[PDB]
């Protein structure tokens, strides 16, 4: 009499090794900087 | 005739019939991979 | 007095990028920033054919890159020439492909198209890892369907 | 003695067609030229 | 707008994928039945048990 453990199981999962969606944060960008929006005024 | 399973009929018969064998070499396979060329870049506005 | 030239250059640089996975497309580029989390697009021909017009920047585009790639000299080397491209939204670009070395306002639309290329990809690339899965247990049915096979192949004729 | 690739084979597969999301280019757009602006005049 | 365009394209493009995926499931589920029906042939109490 022993532990069913001790014996050796064998399984069959083909492996739906998944990848879920990382989240990225948009970072807020602009093209002229405020210092020459008023060197524009002129 | 063999139109469907509805009508009954006796098909027994076996003179030269079609020969088929069962493949078990098909395989899928791998991915390829991906050059990703980059490098330096540089904007102008 | 004094000539245009040499006085006044109408371009000016914005930001630098040491990383730009260049890929692609059916009829054009993808030069991507995700530092700031853009992608710009441009005609696969170079249409900067004469980018030496631009004098002003000859000088300074070199020093730039020289140290830029002097800085990133530890894991990269040229792998190739530079060229230059002009996008549609107006801006300009400059690009030095590089290889790593072996050990042994009008702006929103950028980030729109990052996003979707971004999206894309993942989409594709999960597609691909499921088909092939699908495929393999689809061989693995085959088997089981031969196996099965073996006491009376008309029913399995009839099934299939 | 005939070639294996005589005798015919079965093809028990499902096949999955797919699709791929396709790549697209976002044309940027605007709503008022310059010279509509020019127009603002006062 | 091109927010809209470009969601409308995605969300179009998943639901046809997903509904071709689904066809395709049906029609091996479908297999599957047909196949579990022929094993059954020999022990039903197997195919009952494990169901």
């Amino acid at each position: 009499t022993i532990n069913t453990t001790d014996i050796s199981t064998l399984n069959t999962f083909i492996a739906l090794n998944l990848s879920f969606i990382q989240n990225i944060d948009f970072k807020a960008i602009e093209l002229y900087s405020s210092a020459e929006k008023r060197l524009a005024s002129s | 005739k063999s139109v469907d399973f509805y009508q009954f009929r006796v098909c027994s018969a076996s003179i030269t019939g079609e020969l088929f064998r069962f493949n078990l070499e098909q395989t899928c396979p791998d991915t390829k991979d991906k050059y990703h060329q980059e490098g330096i870049l540089l904007v102008y506005k | 007095s004094e000539s245009k030239t040499t006085a006044v250059c109408p371009l000016a640089l914005w930001k630098t990028f040491p990383r730009s996975i260049q890929t692609t497309h059916e009829d054009s580029f993808h030069f991507v920033a995700n530092e700031i989390t853009a992608t710009f697009t441009a005609p696969l021909t170079p249409v900067a054919n004469f980018t030496d017009t631009y004098s002003c920047l000859t000088s300074d585009i070199n020093t730039t890159l020289n140290a830029s790639k002097a800085k990133l000299a530890s894991t990269h080397v040229p792998n190739g020439t530079v060229q230059y491209f002009h996008t549609t939204g107006g801006l300009y670009l400059v690009w030095q492909p590089m290889s790593a070395i072996n050990l042994t306002d009008n702006l929103s639309y950028t980030q729109l198209q990052f996003a979707y290329d971004k999206l894309r990809d993942g989409i594709n690339q999960v597609l691909e890892e499921l088909s092939r899965a699908w495929c393999r247990e689809q061989v693995r049915d085959n088997l089981m369907w031969y196996e099965l096979s073996k006491i009376n192949p008309t029913s399995v004729m009839t099934a299939i």
